[PDB]
RNA sequence: CCAUAGGUUAAUGAGGCGAACCGGGGGAACUGAAACAUCUAAGUACCCCGAGGAAAAGAAAUCAACCGAGAUUCCCCCAG
RNA sequence: UUGAGCCUUGAUGUGUAGGAUAGGUGGGAGGCUUUGAAGUGUGGACGCCAGUCUGCAUGGAGCCGACCUUGAAAUACCACCCUUUAAUGUUUGAUGUUCUAACGUUGACCCGUAAUCCGGGUUGCGGACAGUGUCUGGUGGGUAGUUUGACUGGGGCGGUC
RNA sequence: CGCGGGGUGGAGCAGCCUGGUAGCUCGUCGGGCUCAUAACCCGAAGGUCGUCGGUUCAAAUCCGGCCCCCGCAACCA
C-alpha cells in the first residue's frame, strides 16, 4: 500500500503495442496495463481503441495506492498516444502537465533497411 | 474483547501454568462469580488420529455423583466435551468423578491409537477460565 | 614433523574401508595450525605448533602451566 | 567460557560478571589485552576478594587518568606544514603517525593507537576534525589545518 | 627502557659397531579360497627408532559366581 | 534485515435459508453497566468492497439469552482447538554491511648479521574470509587389483546349456 | 520394499490443501469473411471430478485401500 499521492504515468505507444506504466515521481513502478494483455490479438493490438481499455485498466489496478494527480509523458510514434491519454483523464485523474519524450538520436546507429 | 467481570477470571486463573489435582476444585467455585447455579466444562484431550475412522470414540460413564450417566460423542479435532457436574459441590466429590471417566476412557482407548493416549487434562467453570490438571 | 606441542599428537595409520571393504592404508592427521599465546607471566607472545583439541587444555589449565610441561620434557617453547 | 570481568566491555560486562562467552573472544581479545581473566576459582578469589574492592576502583582511576587527557589541549587547534601542489592536493598525505607527531610537542603525549580519523587518512587540505578515543567512553575532538608549504 | 632471542667460555654426557632374542613406529605380495574383490597369507618379509643382558609386562576401576579365587610371565590341559 | 518452531494476547473465517464477512464441539440461560452507557463525528486495520472493527470524545448510564425462519447456535459468559495471521518475548539458522584482536602476507623498513633462508619487531594490506584437519556427496582409466564361461567333428562366428 | 505425492470432456493443465458453487486451450460444426482461396473473429456441441466405504447439513476435496502413473534413496540372499 505505502499510499503515495503524485504519481507519473508512462505511455509507451510503439507501432504494435501500447504498454502504459503507472510509476511515482522517482520511478518506482506500481501498476502497469498493455493493449495485449486486455486481449485484443493481432491487428486490434495496434488500435488507438486498444490504448483506450490499455489506459483504463492501468487506471485501476493503482487504487491501493490511491493517486490523485499525475503527470504524462508519452514515449514512441504508436496509433494511441493521444486517445489513451484521453481515457486517462476522463478516468479520474488529474493531469497536471503532458510531456514527449520520444528518444530520437542525432545520427546514433544505422537503423534497419528491411520491409520491401 | 475484555471486560470488568472477566478481567477478574483471568487474574485468578494463569493459563500459563499447569496445575496439580488438589488445586482444580478449590479455585473451580473461584471461577463463577454469578448469582445463579452454573456447571463444569470438562475438556479432555485425546492423543488419537482423529482423521482416521478407528479412533474416533463415543461412550458414556455410570457417574455416582450426578451433575446418573452421561453420554459423549468426541469430535474430528480430537477433543471430546462433556460436562460431570456443578459448582456448589463439595470439593471431595468431584475429585471422584474426575478419576471416574478418565479410566472409563482406559477402557475405550483403541488398539490403533498411535501415540500417549492421555494429552491434556483442564476442566472449567461455565463462566470461568480452564484449570489445568496433571 | 606434525606433532602436537601440548599434547603429543602424532599421526596415526588406519583403513580407508569402503562400501565393499577395501582395505587401502590412509593416515588420519592430527588438526594442528600454528598459534600464538599470549603468555601473561612474560608478558608476550609464545609460538607453539597446537591441535584443536590441544587448545582447549591450554584454556582449561594453566598457558604457563602447560608450558611448565614443555619446560620439564626439553621441547623448545 | 565463564570469564570473569575487569573492565565493564562494549556490550555485555558490567565490571566483574560472569557471561559465558565465545571461546575466541575470550582467548583473543579479553584476555590479552587485560580486559578479563578465565573463571578458575583461585583467579575469582583472587578478584572478588582482593580486586573486588582494590583493583576494581583503580581500575577508574585510569578512566580519570585519560579523563586528564581530556583538556591536555587547551589549545586543540595544531597547524601541520607539508608540501602540496595546486590548488590544495598534499603531496605527501600524512598520516596517523604524523599527526600524533605533531601534537607531542605542542601539547597530549598521545601515541599513534589512539587517534581516530573517520574521514580517510587526511589526503586533502583544509579544516579537519579529528577524533581522540583515549577511552572506551570519553571522546575528544581536536580541529586541525594543513597548510601548502 | 628493562628484558628475552642471540654471541662467547667452562663442566658433564651422547654419536659409531655388534649374530640372535626384546619393545615400539611403519608394513607388502606371491599364495589359499581350485577364478576373484571380503577374507587368507600375516601384523609374517622387510625398513626404522630405542634399551638391556635379558627385555617386556606387573601388584586388579581382574575374573568368578551369588560359594570363592587373588600381580605379571612361561609350560601342559581346557579344545580344535 | 529476513525465514522457521513455540508461548501469550488479540483477530480470523459472506452456497443458501437470511436481522448474522456463523469452523467443530459445547456447558447453561443471564451477562451486561455507571473500575464513566445506547446512538454518532472522524481516521485507520480488514475488504468474496458483503458488511466488520475501532483510538479519543460531545452524548450520558444503557445494551439484550431462550423466543423465530435454520442442518447449527448466538465471541451476552466460557473451554479445548482448526484455517488464515498480528504484536511481543524467546530460540536458532541463512544473508548484507562495518570493524580488529585470531589467521594469512612469496609488501616496506629495522635487528639477529658482512646472509635474496628463517625467526622476531613496528607498520601496510587482506580478514573471520583464506587455508589446514576430521566427516561427507560428486567426479575420477591419473593409478591399482581383477573378471571377461563351457560344449564345439581345431578355434572364431552362429546355436545350445 | 519404504518416504512423498499426482489421478479431472478425446487430450495437456487449473481449482482441492484452507469441505457446499468444476474453469482453460487445442481438435470438430453454424457461419460471418472477400469476385475468392488464405488468415482472422463470434456463437455452439463435450468430463457430474478413477473407483469403493467412513464422517458431516454437504465429498472432487478430509481419511482409509485398490488400480496404478510415477520422483527416487536405495539394491551385500
Amino acid at each position: 500500500r505505502k499510499q503515495v499521492s503524485d504519481g507519473v504515468a508512462h505511455i509507451h505507444a510503439s507501432f504494435n503495442n501500447t504498454i502504459v506504466t503507472i510509476t511515482d515521481r522517482q520511478g518506482n513502478a506500481l501498476g502497469w496495463a498493455t493493449a495485449g494483455g486486455s486481449g485484443f490479438r493481432g491487428s486490434r493490438k495496434s488500435t488507438p481503441f486498444a490504448a483506450q481499455v490499455a489506459a483504463e485498466r492501468c487506471a485501476d489496478a493503482v487504487k491501493e495506492y490511491g493517486i490523485k494527480n499525475l503527470e504524462v509523458m508519452v514515449k514512441g510514434p504508436g496509433p494511441g498516444r493521444e486517445s489513451t491519454i484521453r481515457a486517462l483523464n476522463a478516468a479520474g485523474f488529474r493531469i497536471t502537465n503532458i510531456t514527449d519524450v520520444t528518444p530520437i538520436p542525432h545520427n546514433g546507429c544505422r537503423p534497419p533497411k528491411k520491409r520491401r | 474483547k475484555l471486560t470488568k467481570r472477566m478481567r477478574v477470571i483471568r487474574e485468578k486463573v494463569d493459563a500459563t501454568k499447569q496445575y496439580d489435582i488438589n488445586e482444580a476444585i478449590a479455585l473451580l467455585k473461584e471461577l463463577a462469580t454469578a448469582k445463579f447455579v452454573e456447571s463444569v466444562d470438562v475438556a479432555v484431550n485425546l492423543g488419537i488420529d482423529a482423521r482416521k475412522s478407528d479412533q474416533n470414540v463415543r461412550g458414556a460413564t455410570v457417574l455416582p455423583h450426578g451433575t446418573g450417566q452421561v453420554r459423549y460423542r468426541n469430535d474430528k479435532n480430537g477433543i471430546i466435551h462433556t460436562t460431570i457436574g456443578k459448582v456448589d459441590f463439595d470439593a471431595d466429590k468431584l475429585k471422584e468423578n474426575l478419576e471416574a471417566l478418565l479410566v472409563a476412557l482406559k477402557k475405550a482407548k483403541p488398539t490403533q491409537a498411535k501415540g500417549v493416549y492421555i494429552k491434556k487434562v483442564s476442566i472449567s467453570t461455565t463462566m470461568g477460565a480452564g484449570v489445568a490438571v496433571d | 614433523s606434525r606433532v602436537c606441542q601440548v599434547t603429543g599428537k602424532r599421526p596415526v595409520t588406519g583403513n580407508n574401508r569402503s562400501h565393499a571393504l577395501n582395505a587401502t592404508k590412509r593416515r588420519f592427521l592430527p588438526n594442528l595450525h600454528s598459534h600464538r599465546f599470549w603468555v601473561e607471566s612474560e608478558k608476550r607472545f609464545v609460538t607453539l605448533r597446537v591441535s584443536a583439541k590441544g587448545m582447549r587444555v591450554i584454556d582449561k589449565k594453566g598457558i604457563d602451566t602447560v608450558l611448565a610441561e614443555l619446560r620439564a620434557r626439553g621441547e623448545k617453547y | 567460557m565463564q570469564v570473569i570481568l575487569l573492565d565493564k566491555v562494549a556490550n555485555l560486562g558490567s565490571l566483574g560478571d560472569q557471561v559465558n562467552v565465545k571461546a575466541g573472544y575470550a582467548r583473543n581479545f579479553l584476555v590479552p589485552q587485560g580486559k578479563a581473566v578465565p573463571a578458575t576459582k583461585k583467579n575469582i578469589e583472587f578478584f572478588e576478594a582482593r580486586r573486588a574492592e582494590l583493583e576494581a576502583k583503580l581500575a577508574e582511576v585510569l578512566a580519570a587518568a585519560n579523563a586528564r587527557a581530556e583538556k591536555i589541549n587547551a589549545l586543540e587547534t595544531v597547524t601541520i606544514a607539508s608540501k602540496a601542489g595546486d590548488e590544495g592536493k598534499l603531496f605527501g598525505s600524512i598520516g596517523t603517525r604524523d599527526i600524533a607527531d605533531a601534537v607531542t610537542a605542542a601539547g597530549v603525549e598521545v601515541a599513534k593507537s589512539e587517534v581516530r580519523l573517520p574521514n580517510g587518512v587526511l589526503r586533502t587540505t583544509g579544516e579537519h576534525e579529528v577524533s581522540f578515543q583515549v577511552h572506551s567512553e570519553v571522546f575528544a575532538k581536536v580541529i586541525v589545518n594543513v597548510v601548502a608549504e
